[PDB]
């Protein structure tokens, strides 16, 4: 007949359970450590050559090599040693909104208001980058993908789910459904065994790659979750939302930690990443400006106001060494 | 057919040149001795 | 770092190849698998439309990729679940977007039970009768006009503009005038 | 009256064969001795009411002249304006180029 | 010295020429012809004394030769010629003064604005990079208007020695002159070609507006510097009343005059596109806007000292004008570069 | 089914907030001086200047 | 956590008057704006009314306007809707719609399917 108050009843269930387990919040332990100082990054390249808003970047694991997809049709592989463009590729649709280097730097991928995963091969033995497969099965726009190797791949579209494919196939392997929302991004764990995903509910999810079910669902955020990024040692993750709002969420804990929020900051939260050891929090806003959170603190501990509009999309790079900034100016920014 | 002198109003620097170089021209010249103006004794 | 210079160069110079193509190109928006694309060509400027197809009806994310676009194309049924009001809902949520604040919309129009104010309503100067029109029909088109207009007007804070007509050439004067009048404003004289 | 000229004209005359006899008409020596023939000429002067411009002398100081300086060079300074007909086309020619490449810009412009 | 030098050249060739009612006389001072009977000779003033004033002219009187009274034999009204020196030394001093400053003020704000630029990157455009031409043609125009302003003209003694040098110097003033008021050309051929026509932004060659304004410039030049080493090879070139000067400002007006008729048809069109809702008051603000950035202000004003005042007013604080209009009070640059203070 | 889905969620085994936070300070503390973003990196190992 | 679960709502005589509380929880509701939405059976969601943060700025649809009041107490984080002078076509389920954007003026998606920040309904049976 009526099965939500039993779905309301088991909510209180799961409320009071992670009330029970609420001795002291993050903030009331971290009080021992120093506070990490004024954080001063400045700009040490600024990669022209992107005609239209830049939307997403990922870096190479070998953390020089990065690619760069913008809404003018191309995917630019830089190389942030010397600014120089290693390869230029032609999309067949110009609206992209996400792009991955895979970590054996093989393969591209990209997607967009098209909802198909293209891989462009790069390895190829005549010397020209060419569509090793197209991706299709989605009903949705591509919001987010990130490689599992050179053969699997997760993405995350708007239709509310998310698909794990196999590439030499083009087949879907897995279909993660449950969210309610248009999945806005995803982040693989670092045993790429599990994956968080943020969608227009308010609501982060974390499936399992292998089993295919939501194994847990935090809420807390009071917008749309528009940005998640795995800690460094895969038990916790940290989200932007469009209430002007990061949140940093548990795993084992299964409960929201820290609330990163201040009152001045009334714009939402676009791109999040950590640093290497986690303890800065870099987070990219819809004002044009970069803020850095301590994770431990919540204090601002510096700014990054290079940019002449909003920043799109935040990466840093595999050993720590910079941090890359896309923003809708059409310009990267690797600070350092 | 056109008045004396550059009339437009873009050369005034030429003007002006002309002007300090026919005033100040060749350097360590005389001046008046004589009661030019009002005098009969004025060649 | 020799190869390297000369894969930049060569690539840069493509680049630059497309940058003139693609700045010598309008894109336009059409609001009423994923993306389809349609590109014509009108006194030889290139025109690159798009229409969304196989998408939900949760606009709000993916519309802030049209935010660059020379304009928005909004049509409108203009001729039951009140889907006027939907549409005129939808209008106001695209003028008032911060994104969209500086990106046009051509305004494309394709019983007072859901307007009461059609009775008082009065038919403005800047109204002019069509040819082989009645008086009704033409103030309920004006009615309907005049309602997305006051939405279009009741907000300072943007570039933007609305055109509203009630089908090629007035795309591609509406888009001159776009261009026209964001020179203008760059160089402070609008 | 004024026979006064010959007693410091060949005086003058006299003196001057000291410089380079084709030198006389040499603008930078000899102009010291003539200042000195001035002087002379305008000296003697001042005893009835004479003046400075002699309309009596001046046939007497060419003639002086005339004795020395002639067969010369007059080493003239000309400023002359175009004969009407070359002034107006340069002056014109590059009024017509400049409306021309501008209407070449502006057709440029649409291409 | 050197004034009775001069005398005693003059005397050189007056007696040189001539010897070749009223009749020829030599008043001491300028040589003269004959003239007609009851006929007024004149001569232009000479340049001996510091006192006279070279410009002026002096007059004889015919009848005998105007046998003034009390004197009792020929006399010359020299009056004209010292009576105003004084006030004219003092306004050409206060007119340089007035040029060196307004120069100098303009080289300072034009080279912060091209500093500004050129280093933010981020308004890299045609409209900026005309400007930064502009700007340039500027800096140069002026600093070479005050360095032959100085050197030339006020202190002879470094044109005494009658060089080629002047004349370089001269030739190399008016081509960037040239250059100048030929930019000013195309900024508003740009201008016009963006608002009046439908061309795209980051479209056109750009190569024909480096050359209009850089290349162009020199044509007129060298015809007018073979033009005077042909007939009116003067001292240093310095002279100002022969017309050879119209074949470097006739196709500077014209390019105002360009310039002007794109302005109007652009106001025309501003007002065209603000009609549809005062208008007078925005209107005469884009028109205030775009007239230093035109060169609009010379050319209005067509062809007595107030007049030359505000003439050398206006020539020597364009720059400045243009540089705090277009680059300070710029809302694009006013907001970057207050978001980028923050920094340092 | 949605009842499902909480039925699978209250049925782990959850650890306390404090635990957690401990466990992420550890993290924090014991990788910071493996991070050139905490400490700037003079002009011998920075390959972007 | 969003919930906006609504109170109220039943089976009225034509003509009559009622009112709907729309209790708020899991945000801030004054930074909110909160919206009115409707399922009348066979048909798909319409639009009813809407209130700004401030309380000030307050938009109905045509139909209803007049006839119903939208007000809302920022102090107990509850939206209200006196219903006035009913009619058998205001039969529907009435949403307590909120759009996610803080502080923005545009408002998305509130009459939208497979949409949150919603709550599930009370019938209004009129």
């Amino acid at each position: 007949d009526q099965l939500r108050q039993e779905a309301e009843q088991l909510k209180n269930q799961i409320r009071d359970a992670r009330k029970a387990c609420a001795d002291a919040t993050l903030s009331q332990i971290t009080n021992n450590i120093d506070p990490v100082g004024r954080i001063q990054m400045r700009t040490r390249r600024t990669l022209r050559g992107h005609l239209a808003k830049i939307y997403a970047m990922h870096w190479g694991t070998d953390s020089r090599l990065l690619v760069s997809a913008s809404q003018d049709g191309k995917l630019i592989i830089w190389d942030s040693y010397t600014t120089n463009k290693v390869h230029a590729i032609p999309l067949r649709s110009s609206w992209v909104m996400t792009c991955a280097y895979a970590p054996s730097g093989n393969y591209v991928a990209c997607g967009g208001l098209d909802n198909i995963c293209s891989i462009y091969n790069l390895k190829t033995r005549e010397g020209n980058v060419r569509v090793s497969r197209e991706l299709a099965g989605h009903t949705g726009y591509l919001s987010c993908c990130r490689f599992l190797d050179d053969n699997q791949i997760v993405t995350s579209s708007g239709d509310t789910t998310c698909a794990l494919w196999d590439i030499e196939t083009g087949q879907q392997t897995t279909t993660f459904t449950g969210h309610t929302g248009d999945v806005m991004s995803l982040s693989l764990a670092p045993d790429t065994r599990l994956f968080v995903s943020g969608a227009c509910d308010a609501s982060a999810k974390l499936w399992d790659v292998r089993e295919g079910m939501c194994r847990q669902t935090f809420t807390g955020h009071e917008s749309d979750i528009n940005a998640i990024c795995f800690f460094p040692n895969g038990n916790a993750f940290a989200t932007g939302s469009d209430d002007a709002t990061c949140r940093l969420f548990d795993l084992r804990a299964d409960q929201e930690l820290m609330t990163y929020s201040h009152d001045n900051i009334i714009c939402g939260i676009t791109s999040v990443s950590f640093s290497k050891s986690g303890r800065l929090l870099l987070a990219g806003y819809d004002d044009f400006n970069c803020n850095v959170w301590d994770a431990l603190k919540a204090d601002r501990a510096g700014v990054l106001a290079g940019h002449d509009n909003r920043v799109s999309c935040l990466g840093v790079t595999d050993d720590g060494m910079a941090v890359a900034t896309g923003s809708w100016d059409s310009f990267l920014k690797i600070w350092n | 057919l056109l008045r004396v002198g550059c009339v437009l109003g873009t050369c005034q620097v030429q003007n002006l040149s002309h002007r300090l170089w026919q005033l100040m021209g060749p350097a360590g010249r005389q001046d008046s001795a004589p009661v030019d103006p009002s005098s009969p004794h004025s060649y | 770092e020799k190869a390297q210079r000369e894969a930049n160069k060569k690539i840069e110079k493509q680049l630059q190849k497309d940058k003139q193509v693609y700045r010598a190109t309008h894109r336009l928006l059409l609001l009423g698998s994923g993306i389809f694309e349609t590109k014509f060509q009108v006194d030889k400027v290139n025109f690159h439309m798009f229409d969304v197809g196989a998408q939900r009806d949760e606009r709000r994310k993916w519309i802030q990729c049209f935010n660059d676009v020379t304009a928005i194309i909004f049509v409108v049924a203009s001729s039951q679940t009140n889907r006027l009001q939907a549409a005129l809902k939808l209008f106001d949520s695209i003028w008032n977007n911060k994104w969209l604040r500086d990106t046009s919309v051509i305004l494309f129009l394709n019983i007072e039970d859901y307007f009461p104010e059609f009775a008082r309503y009065t038919t403005p100067e800047d109204a002019t009768p069509e040819p082989g029109e009645d008086p009704r029909v033409t103030r309920a088109k004006y009615f309907i006009r005049d309602e997305f207009l006051r939405i279009s007007t009741a907000s300072g804070d943007g570039r933007h503009y609305c055109y509203p007509h009630f089908n090629i050439r007035r795309v591609f004067n509406d888009c001159r005038d776009i261009i026209q009048r964001m020179h203008l404003r760059q160089y402070e004289l609008l | 009256m004024l026979e006064r000229l010959p007693l410091c004209g060949k005086a003058f005359a006299d003196m001057m064969g000291k410089v380079d006899v084709w030198k006389w008409c040499n603008l930078s020596e000899f102009i010291v001795y003539y200042e000195s023939f001035t002087n002379c000429t305008e000296m003697e002067a001042n005893v009835v009411g004479c003046y400075w411009p002699n309309p009596l002398a001046q046939g007497f100081i060419t003639g002086i002249h005339r004795q020395f300086f002639s067969n010369c060079t007059v080493d003239r300074v000309h400023l002359e304006d175009p004969p009407d007909e070359v002034l107006i086309p340069l002056i014109v020619i590059p009024v017509v180029l400049t409306v021309a490449m501008a209407g070449l810009v502006v057709w440029r412009s649409k291409r | 010295g050197v004034t009775r030098n001069k005398i005693m050249t003059a005397q050189y060739e007056c007696y040189q020429k001539i010897m070749q009612y009223c009749n020829r006389t030599w008043d001491g001072w300028l040589c003269w012809n004959d003239v007609a009977a009851g006929t007024e000779s004149m001569q232009l003033c000479p340049d001996y004394f510091q006192d006279f004033d070279p410009s002026e002219k002096v007059t004889k009187i015919c009848d005998n030769w105007f046998r003034h009274p009390a004197s009792n034999r020929t006399w010359t009204n020299y009056t004209q010629c010292n009576v105003n020196t004084h006030e004219k030394v003092k306004t050409a001093l206060n007119l340089f003064y007035l040029t060196i400053i307004g120069h100098g003020l303009s080289i300072a704000s034009l080279l912060i604005s091209l500093g500004i630029f050129f280093y933010f990157k981020s308004l890299s455009c045609q409209r900026i990079t005309l400007h930064k031409n502009l700007f340039f043609s500027f800096v140069c125009n002026s600093v070479v208007t005050i360095i032959h302003l100085t050197a030339v003209a006020n202190n002879q003694a470094l044109v005494a020695t009658n060089p080629v040098s002047c004349k370089v110097s001269q030739f190399i003033h008016l081509y960037l002159m040239g250059c100048n008021y030929f930019w000013m050309l195309c900024e508003g051929i740009y201008l016009h070609t963006l608002i009046v026509v439908a061309v795209f932004a980051e479209k056109q060659h750009l190569m024909w507006y480096y050359f209009l304004g850089w290349g162009f410039p020199l044509i007129p030049a060298c015809i007018h510097a073979i033009a005077r080493s042909l007939y009116y090879n003067d001292n240093c070139w310095i002279s100002s009343d022969t017309h050879l000067l119209y074949i470097i400002h006739g196709p500077i007006c014209a390019a105002l005059l360009v310039n002007l008729f794109f302005l109007l048809n652009i106001v025309r069109v501003l007002i065209t596109k603000l009609k549809v809702t005062n208008l007078y008051m925005k209107a005469v603000r884009a028109t205030l806007i775009l007239v230093p950035l035109l060169g609009i202000e010379f050319v209005l004003i067509p062809w007595e000292e107030v007049y030359d005042y505000i003439m050398h007013i206006l020539m020597h604080f364009q720059g400045l004008l243009v540089s705090t209009i277009f680059c300070f009070f710029n809302g694009e640059v006013q907001a970057i570069l207050r978001r980028n203070w923050n920094q340092y | 089914k949605l009842v499902e889905q909480l039925k699978m969620e209250a049925n782990i085994d959850r650890i306390k907030v404090s635990k957690a936070a401990a466990d992420l300070m550890a993290y924090c503390e014991a990788h910071a001086k493996e991070d050139p973003l905490l400490t700037p990196v003079p002009a011998s190992e920075n390959p972007f200047r | 956590q969003v919930q906006l679960q609504e109170s109220g709502g039943g089976l009225v005589q034509p003509g009559g008057s009622l009112r709907l509380s729309c209790a708020a929880s899991g945000f801030t509701f004054s930074n909110y704006k909160m919206n009115w939405v409707r399922q009348a059976p066979g048909k798909g969601l319409e639009w009813v009314s809407d209130i700004s943060q401030s309380g000030a700025s307050i938009s109905y649809t045509g139909s209803v306007k007049g006839r119903f009041t939208i007000s809302r107490d920022n102090a107990k984080n509850t939206l209200y809707l006196q219903m006035n002078s009913l009619k058998p076509e205001d039969t529907a389920v009435y949403y307590c719609a909120r759009c996610p954007a803080p502080f923005t003026r545009d408002c998305f998606d509130v009459t939208s399917t497979t949409y949150a920040y919603r709550g599930q309904g009370t019938q209004v049976t009129v």
